[PDB]
RNA sequence: CUUCACACAUGCUACAAUGGCCGGUACAAAGGGCUGCGAUGCCGCGAGGUUAAGCGAAUCCUUAAAAGCCGGUCUCAGUUCGGAUCGGGGUCUGCAACUCGACCCCGUGAAGUCGGAGUCGCUAGUAAUCGCAGAUCAGCAACGCUGCGGUGAAUACGUUCC
């Protein structure tokens, strides 16, 4: 932090679907170190993402991510007696991270029975611009467009 | 509006419903789960079957 | 008023699991009232504390 | 005596006090300090005076105290209320 | 169905349905459903009528179920209160009878907080 | 020293489906053992009981690791979640378990549906979770403390603010 920028860990491709996004997706479903249960859910939510679309599930996921990747998020700061949020431009590698927890994070609190389809019913709707994960990327934008006046506080 | 008892994780759920009348079939292939702590709006032009959808839910029309 | 406001009431043969049956009149539709216990599968015909240590306690 | 193998343990110095009086139909009072002892039905007929720390609280083993210890009849902590 | 005045529910297996009797848990239920042949997958909406009759005399010849089993419990409390044992001077006051810590915890025999 | 009209503090188990209960089946490490450890066989639903093989131990015993993996089942309910309280019957150590022990079995089936203002820990084999062993010790309030491994994350723009 305060000295320099910290080094970054690499990633290994998933054997079932060769893609960096897939192991990065299994890694954030993971609670409690139970890793193979987290790959028994992401595989079961991509394989069920072709039973009712028929297309390739990686291509479904590269576009449901592209409907939840933000590019302009907002970031609080205090000046005097009023504290007011300043919009900042988002670097690309942070964008894929906020997008991907917006998939898993809303999928826990849907209304189905098991996590195998709750992640599937959110990858489905975000590929068409429907779900609650897509609701936030515009509220992240609309909160940060309704404050464009404070755009000269880049710290 | 008075406050009622505690609402569970299910409210009401409708899966692949079909209902109309004789030749005039007004509901085909509808599936939804009705949410918890929200306000649900039914939008549709007249003569489409918005009142009859609540006949099935209340249970006066199978 | 002893006309067509009272419920339907015709004779009704009733059986139990004990096998003792009888024939009375009641409002069950079909003569089909079925019990699992009766008044002749039972008597009305003929019928800690100091017992603690007797298992050498 | 908690286990049924070794039988119901009751201290010896009170067993001799009840056997000397039960044979000739004599029901005195007995001063004792053996809270650990269990009720045998051998001394249904007469009373006791069990210790608590102040003074020997009297107890009359009537018919259904048996099985329980003597010391369940002396509460040893007073507590008659915070107010 | 109706085993002994107890109103067995519907659409629930017999492995769990007999547990609703006051006196049958998960272990005595497994030996009611072995001595009378009834398997551990039989739903309650398709019970045979005489198959319940086998089910209601193995219980009423060996076990003790309610009506008098509630009378077993509260009369055994009723004896301890009147003999004057300390454990019956403990049911008089709503305090734990098994030497539990009464300083910080023990809300269950007492009730929730009142902050006087 | 353990008492309770109540307040604080450190923990543990939880409120479930990334789960509960059943049947299969794998991969550890570091440790203790002659006042002992108890293989194996027989009996007991179970804690245990009883015989006695081997061993001052890289021998032999402690030992069978638990999560995990493959199948079934419950289908979102204060429940097949939860295991508190209380009845009943036992086992073990010990002169003795009543105030005041741990474990087992049977029935019961409490409060709780992710917690107000505030606040805490963690930058990598780390947090999170999963058991195993030791020191005290006759037995234990062993969920505590000291240790060991199994599985194994996310993020760090930056020094404006505390
Ligand atoms: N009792 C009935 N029998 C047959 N058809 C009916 C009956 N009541 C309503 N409908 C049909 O229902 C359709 C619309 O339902 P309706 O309740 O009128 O919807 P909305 O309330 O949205 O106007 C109409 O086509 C009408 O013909
Ligand atoms: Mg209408
Ligand atoms: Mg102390
Ligand atoms: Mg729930
Ligand atoms: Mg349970
Ligand atoms: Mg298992
Ligand atoms: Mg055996
Ligand atoms: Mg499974
Ligand atoms: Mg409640
Ligand atoms: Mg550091
Ligand atoms: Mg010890
Ligand atoms: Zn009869």
């Amino acid at each position: 932090p305060r000295k320099g920028p910290a080094p970054k860990r690499p990633l290994v491709n998933d054997p079932v679907y060769g893609s960096q996004l897939v192991t990065q997706l299994v890694n954030k479903v993971l609670l409690k170190g139970k890793k193979s249960l987290a790959e028994r859910i992401v595989y079961g939510a991509l394989e069920q993402a072709r039973d009712k679309t028929g297309t390739d599930p990686v291509i479904t996921l590269k576009r449901a991510l592209d409907n939840v990747k933000p590019a302009l998020e907002v970031r609080s700061r205090r000046v005097g007696g009023a504290t007011y949020q300043v919009p900042v431009e988002v670097r690309p590698d942070r964008s894929t991270t906020l997008a991907l927890r917006w998939l898993v994070g809303y999928s826990r609190q849907r209304r189905e029975k098991t996590m195998i389809e709750r992640l599937a019913n959110e990858i489905l709707d975000a590929s068409n611009g429907l779900g609650a994960s897509v609701k936030r990327r515009e509220d992240t934008h609309k909160m940060a467009e309704a404050n464009r006046a404070f755009a000269h506080y880049r710290w | 509006i008075p406050v009622g008892p505690r609402l569970g994780n299910v409210v009401v759920e409708v899966d692949h419903l079909d209902k109309g009348y004789d030749g005039r079939a007004l509901i085909k292939d509808l599936s939804f789960s009705l949410p918890r702590n929200g306000i649900v709006g039914v939008i549709g032009p007249n003569g489409v079957g918005k009142t009859t959808l609540f006949k099935t839910i209340v249970g006066l029309e199978t | 008023m002893k006309s067509d406001i009272h419920p339907a009431y015709e004779e009704t043969t009733v059986v139990c699991g004990c096998g003792n049956t009888f024939q009375t009149r009641s409002t069950k539709p079909g003569g089909r009232i079925v019990v699992e216990v009766c008044s002749q599968c039972h008597p009305f015909y003929t019928g800690g504390r100091v017992a603690r240590f007797e298992k050498r306690y | 005596p908690r286990s049924l193998k070794k039988g119901p343990f009751v201290d010896e110095h009170l067993l001799k006090k009840v056997d000397v009086q039960n044979e000739k139909n004599t029901k005195q009072v007995i001063k004792t300090w053996s809270r650990r002892s269990t009720i045998i039905p051998d001394f249904i007929g007469h009373t006791f005076a069990v210790h608590d720390g102040r003074k020997h609280v009297p107890v009359f083993v009537t018919e259904s105290m048996v099985g329980h210890k003597l010391g369940e009849f002396a509460p040893t902590r007073t507590f008659k209320g915070h107010i | 169905a109706r085993l002994v005045g107890v109103d067995l529910p519907r659409d629930k297996r017999m492995e769990v349905a007999l547990t609703y009797i006051f006196g049958i848990g998960r272990t005595r239920s497994n030996e009611i459903l072995a001595a009378t042949g009834i398997d551990r997958d039989l739903r309650t909406r398709d019970l045979t009528e005489e198959q319940l009759i086998h089910l209601r005399d193995y219980i009423e010849a060996n076990l003790k179920v309610e009506g008098d089993l509630r009378r077993e419990v509260q009369a055994d409390i009723r004896r301890k209160i009147e003999i004057g044992c300390y454990q019956g001077l403990r049911h008089r006051r709503g305090m734990p009878v098994r030497g539990q810590r009464t300083k910080t915890n023990a809300r269950t025999r007492k009730g929730p907080k009142r902050t006087i």
